[PDB]
């Protein structure tokens, strides 16, 4: 089939593999891990493009990615997933 | 400041609303737990409301607002806007 | 020219920038696009499959294993407060259930 | 086949009743709007601090809070009746709120 | 001499107005002709069904002006509303007249 | 000065001089019809571009808002929207 | 043409799906019920996957459109696709 | 002879397939009820082997949530058997109904 169906599994691999050294992972799994990342993703987009639409902008920025993640995940996850987004975006545009 | 007010949800406003959805007879333990449901949800939507407010760069609480906050948890509103 | 440099290793990250951008742009999300929110959207989505991957592992190891199975990513995820809310409406495959009897249908 | 083709009292219980209907016959708001409003000011404030709400804001609240407690305490009736109790008592509530899954 | 959508048509709702949400609400790259048509059609048709409920559940009541009262008593009455409108609070709709058989005295 | 309001407000009492041609409606029931009428027309798209989306297709046609309502109305609301729309589309194209 | 079909759902296995879900005792009449629970269930998630399934102008039932189906009714379902 | 009062063997088995994770129905009569139940809504259907797995999965999920919430309806009661009215009253306070 000359269609090829990207996925998300060599970097779970590579998340595994730094948090966990020696454990393995089945194939079953790494399908369940697959609909999880894709099933948050959409989640976040949806709610961010709704807020745009709400504010009459047309681009999708970081502020609108942050607020969405306040609005979807609960408390202390929130507060972490927001330090690391911020660190990664400043890490990014000072390079 | 602003501090204590749930007390302000007397008993007799409990009453009523037991009333309204069609019960007979009521305890006397039910408006502590009243209370505290009551408390639960309205943070539960004030902080969302909240959210979008400061995310518009705004210092009001418009309406719409918190009409985006209860349709994000099923609790759709008609009449207020939207 | 100089020599390419991928932007996940300009934020020091494992997910997909580039790949995260293209499926931004091509979602039908919003007309245009910035720079810096598929840098967030990639750190975020790292973030949690970190958080669940280390649960997983860990209930994996209690149960003296090597490799993880639909039933330890179940029962880390129902063992946790914020992660069994945010996968509250979820069924995973294969997955089981928890241990759990009530107390009155013990004996005696 | 089948080609088939000494002062008056009313008996306690009766006062209740007739609550009942005249409340479900209304449309009114049943809290006082200046308590629900301090309170509305008072959680928001421990949220974000130099806050302002407009009049239709606390009023869409009022109405959403009304509806949700109205439901509640029409689920914690049946759960009551199950039981075979006409008083509902707390227990009730939470059962109603674990099985819709406000809580567990 | 130009005609409108709608009435060419034959309706009441404008096609051109839900063209155009159809278009600048970021749900497609192209939009078809006969769409925002159908569209039209059935957004038509349903308010037309809860607005002849609401009229006789206004009638009944003797009055002569609609209500958000009359509109609750209406969808809460009929079943496929309730379903299409089951999770949705109407402001100041009040509720169902219903007391349990338990209650009630004997 | 401050910019208009677009509503349903006009073509909702057309419907309604034409079903019942003698009772008016008050305001708060024109806003009730008006968020009625925004919340089914929001539905009925984001179910009909999901719908395209699946299907690799970048137009909506008559196709998706069909199939949107045979998904989204339950019992004989669907028989009936269909037939009306389907009535519709043809007297629009026979023209 | 498949005909009843539906006392196929043994009463064994009714018993087993009690005793993963805690149950201890269990009735003489909860086998009807369970059988009709399944069926409106089945029947729901059915219909949504057919329609799916009938617009992309197939005659199969792929498991996507049974996880699109499933999806749509607040039953997401990881491990088949997606 | 040796035997179990009643009850015993009942948690033994709660406590069993409490701790497996295997389907719990067999899978030719299902796969012939899904078959019927689809031949209302179009004939000549084709299924792909995933879908009908899918759809077990399903509902195996949704039958054990709905007895976790009867049992929780029956304990109310001061009762310990499962009666058809613990079923109705989860399903109407749920929404279902």
């Amino acid at each position: 089939k000359r269609s090829r169906k990207e996925s998300y599994s060599v970097y779970v691999y590579k998340v595994l593999k730094q948090v966990h050294p020696d454990t393995g992972i089945s194939s079953k799994a790494m399908g369940i891990m697959n609909s999880f990342v894709n099933d948050i993703f959409e989640r976040i987009a949806g709610e961010a493009s709704r807020l745009a639409h709400y504010n009459k902008r047309s681009t999708i920025t970081s502020r609108e990615i942050q607020t969405a993640v306040r609005l979807l995940l609960p408390g202390e996850l929130a507060k972490h997933a927001v330090s690391e987004g911020t660190k990664a975006v400043t890490k990014y545009t000072s390079a | 400041v602003l501090r204590d007010n749930i007390q302000g949800i007397t008993k007799p406003a409990i009453r009523r609303l037991a009333r309204r959805g069609g019960v007979k007879r009521i305890s006397g333990l039910i408006y502590e737990e009243t209370r505290g449901v009551l408390k639960v949800f309205l943070e539960n939507v004030i902080r969302d409301a909240v959210t979008y407010t400061e995310h518009a760069k705004r210092k009001t609480v418009t309406a719409m607002d918190v009409v985006y906050a209860l349709k994000r948890q099923g609790r759709t509103l008609y009449g207020f806007g939207g | 020219r100089a020599k390419a440099k991928t932007r996940s290793s300009r934020a020091g990250l494992q997910f997909p920038v580039g790949r995260v951008h293209r499926l931004l742009r091509k979602g039908n999300y919003s007309e245009r696009v910035g720079a810096g929110a598929p840098v967030y959207l990639a750190a975020v989505l790292e973030y949690l499959t970190a958080e669940i991957l280390e649960l997983a592992g860990n209930a994996a190891r209690d149960n003296k294993k090597t490799r993880i199975i639909p039933r330890h990513l179940q029962l880390a995820i129902r063992n946790d407060e914020e992660l069994n809310k945010l996968l509250g409406r979820v069924t995973i495959a294969q997955g089981g259930v928890l241990p759990n009897i009530q107390a009155v249908l013990l004996p005696k | 086949a089948r080609t088939k083709q000494k002062p008056h009292r009313y008996r306690p219980g009766t006062v209740a009743l007739r609550e009942i209907r005249r409340y479900q016959k209304s449309t009114e708001l049943l809290i006082r709007k200046l308590p629900f409003q301090r309170l509305v000011r008072e959680i928001a404030q421990d949220f974000k601090t130099d806050l302002r709400f407009q009049s239709s804001a606390v009023m869409a609240l009022q109405e959403a809070c009304e509806a949700y407690l109205v439901g509640l305490f029409e689920d914690t009736n049946l759960c009551a009746i199950h039981a075979k109790r006409v008083t509902i008592m707390p227990k009730d509530i939470q059962l109603a709120r674990r099985i819709r899954g406000e809580r567990a």
